[PDB]
């Protein structure tokens, strides 16, 4: 397994193309009926920084599959989620974080060096779009219903 | 013992800083907070028409560091007429933008706004600790000092599209013959040819820097350039040293010492002027109340000594001759520092004023359907090729000795026919 380069993303296309995570339908709030597709992820093998556990199923799957890949990769190191669904603001419009289809992740030890390989693991985990967004975190996302 | 100041111009509109371009014209360009750059003749008069005017693009404010931040002329502006400006804009509180412009090839005293070419667009969450000071080094590369913008780690750890450039110094080679990119990265750079780090980053450790003094003639032999900054966040000063003939493999460390005493501090500078012989080589820093002081290290021991300098401040300036200026607060005016011990303009400081002339470079001359790099290369826009982008390029491209002329109209010589021959 070869790590992802800084500021590199897979697939090598725009996130909201059909090849990646697909188009963006709209922001998901609570008074919006579509809020029912979002459900908490109580995986004990994942660290939530912190309603940060709410997310779509395809996201839950890909994320749960990744949680294993991490501790399988490093000794006693878990998968850490810094941001998931955004209940309001904190993001630019049309961000998949508004649809619970996106997640920002790091390792438990905050070892920025591992981040490169982490992204790769997320790619093989089946994430529809992974992106080495910055030194501080990786951004992953999936498609919807 | 004491220094004196003489007024030069009033009625200024929220000045922030002033500088020259090194082209003989001895024009003093004055940056204004709200997005204007006015010119001051060597005589002392202000032009009617602004050199630059982008008050619409720049979103400033009073208090709040937003607005026109800094501007730096290319070392060869006399030939290429290239300049670089940093400012805040918006539509996330705002954006710190760094762009390259080019003076009108018709009028040397005004820039062609169409020649805008964006290099960096830094995301900003707040309106403090922005920085944005532009400057060139003896190496020729462009430096960019950026404050931390108060972007905590948590912020950058749970937010997308954040700078990742804030709180550090950047190194960009603007002299490139490459077209696919706005600029290139020096091999000297630490993170050059890297796969895990931003090649632009030269060093980090900044927070809320004022105007950093740039000593271009360090008293050292190995150190060819040194930059001294004053932070306030606590409060201290940090300086970055640089060697010309050195290929960095790692990050240059910022020296964090504490020379100053207690109070705040607007900024500083190193006197390179001719007017004063005693002030020569001395670092000078002042605060918003006109309280100044001088700094000086030592070849041996390398200790710093602080001596008070006898005499609302908004910024400083430096003409071609090296003479420093003060900008205070249409209330706003420019002053000039003068050493009473010597004449205002000694017989040796005299200099013939060569007026700014039109760009006569080869690129500025015959370069169409593209732009000129600071090195003179004409980067063709899509649909063009050849030295100066005159050779039309079809889609699909012409085959069998086919020559493109009209929009995608190939041209097959005798014996051939078809859309692409
Ligand atoms: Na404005
Ligand atoms: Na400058
Ligand atoms: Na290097
Ligand atoms: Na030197
Ligand atoms: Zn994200």
């Amino acid at each position: 397994l070869t790590p992802l380069a800084y500021k590199q993303f897979i697939p090598n296309v725009a996130e909201k193309t059909l090849g990646a995570s697909g188009r963006y339908e709209g922001k998901i709030t609570r008074n919006s009926e579509r809020f029912k597709e979002l459900t908490p992820n109580y995986n004990p093998d994942i660290i939530f920084k912190d309603a940060d556990r709410l997310m779509t199923q395809r996201c839950k799957d890909k994320l749960n599959a990744l949680a294993i890949s991490v501790m399988n990769q490093w000794p006693g190191v878990k998968l850490r989620v810094t941001e998931g669904w955004d209940e309001d603001g904190h993001h630019s419009e049309e961000s998949l974080h508004y649809e619970g289809r996106a997640v920002d992740i790091t390792t438990s030890d905050r070892d920025r060096s591992k981040y490169g390989m982490l992204a790769r693991l997320a790619v093989e985990a089946g994430f529809d779009w992974v992106y080495y967004e910055s030194k501080a975190h990786i951004h992953c996302s999936v498609k919807a219903e | 013992n004491c220094f004196c100041i003489q007024e030069v111009v009033s009625g200024l509109r929220q000045p922030v800083g002033a500088l020259h371009s090194g082209d003989g014209s001895q024009r003093l360009f004055i940056l204004e907070k709200e997005g204007y750059v006015k010119i001051l003749t060597p005589e002392g008069e202000i032009f009617k028409e602004p050199y630059l005017d982008i008050h619409k693009l720049v979103q400033s404010g009073i208090k709040d560091e937003r607005g026109l931040l800094s501007l730096a002329f290319h070392p060869n502006y006399k030939k290429n007429g290239k300049l670089y400006v940093s400012y805040t804009t918006n539509q996330h509180d705002h954006i710190l933008r760094v762009v390259e412009y080019t003076v009108s090839r018709k009028n040397p005293h005004q820039v062609d706004l169409r020649t805008a070419r964006v290099f960096l667009e830094v995301a900003e969450l707040h309106r403090k600790h922005l920085g944005g000071q532009l400057l060139f080094g003896p190496d020729g590369f462009l430096y960019i000092i950026l404050g931390d913008g108060m972007i905590t780690l948590d912020d950058m750890e749970e937010m997308d599209g954040l700078s990742d450039f804030t709180g550090s110094v950047l190194r960009l080679d603007v002299d490139t013959d490459m077209c696919n990119v706005p600029y290139s990265i020096p091999r000297s750079n630490p993170h050059f040819n890297s796969t895990n780090q931003p090649p632009e980053v030269f060093a980090h450790g900044l927070h809320d820097p004022g105007r950093c003094a740039v000593d271009r003639h360090p008293t050292d032999i190995n150190i060819n350039l040194t930059i001294l900054c004053s932070d306030s966040n606590r409060s201290s000063a940090r300086i970055l040293q640089i060697i010309k003939g050195k290929d960095y493999e790692s990050e240059p460390s910022l020296l964090e010492f504490k020379p100053f005493s207690n109070g705040p501090l607007v900024g500083g500078f190193v006197y390179r002027g001719c007017q004063s012989e005693r002030l020569y080589g001395s670092y000078v820093f002042g605060d918003r109340n006109g309280n100044f002081l001088t700094l000086q290290q030592s070849p041996v021991t390398k200790q710093w000594q602080e001596k008070p300098l006898c005499l609302h401040i908004l910024g400083f300036g430096e003409d071609e001759l090296g003479e420093v200026y003060i900008l205070s607060s249409h209330n706003g005016k420019l002053y000039k520092i003068v050493d009473p011990k010597r004449p205002l303009m000694p017989e040796e400081c005299r200099a013939t004023v060569q007026p700014a002339q039109t760009l006569t470079s080869e690129c500025s001359r015959l370069c169409r359907n593209g732009y000129c790099t600071p090195t003179g290369k004409c980067c063709c826009s899509p649909g063009w090729e050849g030295d100066f982008c005159r050779t039309a390029k079809c889609e699909p491209a012409c085959r069998h000795g086919g020559v493109c002329v009209r929009p995608n109209k190939c041209l097959c010589k005798k014996g051939y026919l078809g859309p692409q021959c």
